[PDB]
């Protein structure tokens, strides 16, 4: 049903799943606290996205296992795309909630997060820079989610492969339609489709060192993990 | 098991 959908009907339906933006509870940070805070945001998000995933176009065609197996593995490319997106306005700071506003600095209260969140600013900048909009935001945030374990799920799964990528085909049409739509030259359309498509490298590989971060905090007793949290870390090493 | 009990919902 969903490969019958039109540049704007897709555009329109990703705009209406976008989840909702939560908060953090309530001087100085402590490597527990602070890792307390964002652990327990992450994991209030996670149920949200789980939500968000279902009403992407496509993708509860796919079978449950498929589902579980890309949420999986691009949960915290997902958490860190939004991120980049909300802080957009706010050089030099991640807004992790309209109520914690952190910067570089506060990075050093966790050990080997200052390096993370270095990756996270000039992602935002780079958004900054390229102005992206809030349409292409989402196609791209989908774009994530189908592409994250495609190599990886066999006469079903060739099946659920072509699926997954007629998809990101239908997608692709959406991106270089709100381009042309914006008045990009042809040219240029291609040239700024490549250039999103190009930082979504950045965000597998800042997912993977979040991972690394993420599992060594766990690993030394530093924060207790979340039980949907815990799972979907989980997925990574087994 | 979390992710599928939300999945199934
Ligand atoms: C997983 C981490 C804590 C949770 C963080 C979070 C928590 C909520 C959110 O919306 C985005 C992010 C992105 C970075 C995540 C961090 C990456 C390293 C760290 O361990």
């Amino acid at each position: 049903l969903a490969l019958s959908l039109t540049a704007d009907q897709m555009v329109s339906a990703l705009l209406d799943a976008e989840p909702p933006i939560l908060y953090s509870e309530y001087r100085p940070f402590s490597e527990a606290s602070m890792m307390g805070l964002l652990t327990n945001l992450a994991d209030r998000e996670l149920v949200h996205m789980i939500n968000w995933a279902k009403r992407v176009p496509g993708f509860v065609d796919l079978t449950l296992h498929d589902q579980v197996h890309l949420l999986e593995c691009a949960w915290l490319e997902i958490l860190m795309i939004g991120l980049v997106w909300r802080s957009m306005e706010h050089p030099g700071k991640l807004l992790f909630a309209p109520n914690l506003l952190l910067d570089r600095n506060q990075g050093k209260c966790v050990e080997g997060m200052v390096e993370i969140f270095d990756m996270l600013l000039a992602t935002s900048s780079r958004f900054r820079m390229m102005n992206l909009q809030g349409e292409e935001f989402v196609c791209l945030k989908s774009i994530i989610l189908l592409n994250s374990g495609v190599y990886t799920f066999t006469l079903k799964s060739l099946e659920e492969k072509d699926h997954i990528h007629r998809v990101l085909d239908k997608i692709t049409d959406t991106l270089i339609h709100l381009m042309a739509k914006a008045g990009l030259t042809l040219q240029q359309q291609h040239q700024r489709l490549a250039q999103l498509l190009l930082i979504l490298s950045h965000i597998r590989h800042m997912s993977n060192k979040g991972m690394e971060h993420l599992y060594s905090m766990k690993c030394k007793n530093v924060v207790p993990l979340y039980d949907l949290l815990l799972e979907m870390l989980d997925a990574h090493r087994l | 098991n979390a992710l599928l009990r939300y999945l199934l919902d």
